[PDB]
């Protein structure tokens, strides 16, 4: 009956990859 | 099916209340994603309709932007959602993971607003506009870059509401040694800038996982980097690359609970840091 | 650079 809550927020990027 | 049906819906609302609340540009703009929605459902294009979520988001942080008097955030929001609607039809194939990567930082400009970071969040802006500014001409290198700033902007925002101030401090000012060489051009700084946000990471990481040493160790190797990335020698990416190799054995070795092996890694990093200090 | 992560399923209504 009420509105649906928002999207979630994107996940945040995947760290960078180990040297 | 039922999941876009929930996205579908979500967005009609942000149109129902845009126009309530004499958002006309993003009640337009929702409009039509929701008539991309509806015929990307029909055709089955599971590519177009991941969009679709993204552009959704975007277009919350508009409508959240404005009520919050974040009106440069807003236009900045619309822009990215208007770019986005206009490459599904126009076929780039990259358009999922460039929007996302500016929907990412849009989202920690808003969040860092909250949280009393307005440096933090005017330096996610000039990040999101230059993003932006790369997707409506057609830059393409510079959204590698880019992707590298998000990662390290996004550990300041970690950082500071962890109370890890030194590391939040470092991660801001990396950034905008990034973001003006991305606008000058220097491509030899970006390099040298990699690897400082890894450096980065493994500092954040270590906090967490009880390797404080560890962690004031990585430190000290980011704070010797900036001072010589501002000096401009490359033998400094090598220097500073010899420190992270051995940096995130210590890390690993810890993970697979193997202590014996990570003071080993430890001792050795700290010896290759104080000799360049020294 | 890594591959962006999938977006994870919504939560249910409360």
């Amino acid at each position: 009956l009420p509105p649906l809550p928002p999207l979630p927020p994107l996940p945040p990027l995947p760290p960078l990859p180990p040297l | 099916e039922e999941r876009i049906k929930y996205v579908i819906t979500v967005v009609e609302q942000i149109a129902k209340d845009a126009h309530r609340n004499g958002q006309e540009e993003l009640a337009k703009l929702a409009e039509r994603t929701a008539e991309e929605a509806k015929k990307a459902t029909e055709r089955g294009e599971e590519e177009t309709l991941r969009i679709v979520y993204v552009i959704v988001v975007v277009l919350q942080i508009a409508l959240e932007a404005h009520r919050n008097g974040q009106e440069e955030l807003a236009k900045l929001a619309l822009r990215t959602a208007e770019e986005a609607i206009k490459a599904t039809e126009r076929g780039e194939e990259e358009t999922l993971r460039i929007v996302y990567v500016i929907v990412v930082v849009l989202q920690i400009a808003l969040e860092a607003h909250r949280n009393g970071q307005e440096e933090l969040a005017k330096l996610a802006l000039r990040t999101a506009e230059e993003a932006i500014k790369a997707t409506e001409r057609g830059e393409e290198e510079t959204l590698r870059i880019v992707y590298v700033i998000v990662v390290v902007l996004q550990i300041a925002l970690e950082a500071h509401r962890n109370g890890q101030e030194e590391l939040a401090k470092l991660a801001l000012r990396t950034a905008e040694e990034a973001i003006k060489a991305t606008e000058r051009g220097e491509e030899e700084t970006l390099r040298i800038v990699y690897v400082i946000v890894v450096v980065l990471q493994i500092a954040l990481e270590a906090h967490r996982n009880g390797q404080e040493e560890l962690a004031k160790l990585a430190l000290r190797t980011a704070e010797e980097a900036i001072k010589a990335t501002e000096r401009g020698e490359e033998e400094t990416e090598r220097i500073v690359y010899d420190i992270v190799v051995v940096l995130q054995e210590a890390l690993e070795a810890h993970r697979n609970g193997e202590e014996e092996r990570a003071k080993k890694a430890l001792d050795e990093a700290r010896r290759r840091i104080e000799a360049t200090e020294r």
